[PDB]
Order: structure tokens, then sequence, then C-alpha cells
């Protein structure tokens, strides 16, 4: 009521995943942009 | 016309641009677009040409 470490440490590593997965939405990889609607609402098929 | 060296340097503000009239007009040797393919430019917005 005033130590469960080891069940956090497992909830945070699983949500510092999750959040890492997300952030990689927005990398380009060596792209002109990170959008799909900006490579082609700005692109031709080839 | 303005010299090789010392270009000229129009800041085409806001407006409603038509590349339309120059992309069919024709009258050009040589169209080449980059960024961006010619047809997709009359369906786009940017900050300043």
């Amino acid at each position: 009521s005033s130590a469960l470490g080891k069940l956090q440490d497992v909830v945070n590593q699983n949500a510092q995943a999750l959040n890492t997965l997300v952030k990689q939405l927005s990398s380009n990889f060596g792209a002109i942009s990170s959008v799909l609607n900006d490579i082609l609402s700005r692109l031709d098929p080839p | 016309f303005a010299s090789v060296y010392a270009w000229n340097r129009k800041r085409i503000s806001n407006c409603v641009a038509d590349y339309s009239v120059l992309y069919n007009s024709a009258s050009f040797s040589t169209f080449k677009c980059y960024g961006v393919s010619p047809t997709k430019l009359n369906d786009l917005c940017f900050t300043n040409v």
C-alpha cells in the first residue's frame, strides 16, 4: 500500500516496441516523401 | 530576356496557375518535369513558385 517492477517491465517493453513500429511510418528510407499520396498525387505510374 | 550569368528571378505568388496552357502549347521545344509529372500540376498546391 505504501515493488511490481517485473510486471511493469513487460508492459513497458511491449508499448515501447509498438510505438517504434508506428514511428517508422514517417521515414523516407531514401524516397522523396513518406506519404503515398505525395508520390502518387505527384508522379507517373512509372 | 535576361543574360545567362545574371538570370532573372520572378516570385509568382498567390494566384490561379493553369499549367495546362503551358503544357499543351506545343510551341515549347523542351518541357521536362522532375519532381512531378506535368499533367498533375493543375491538381496540386504549393507555397511559392
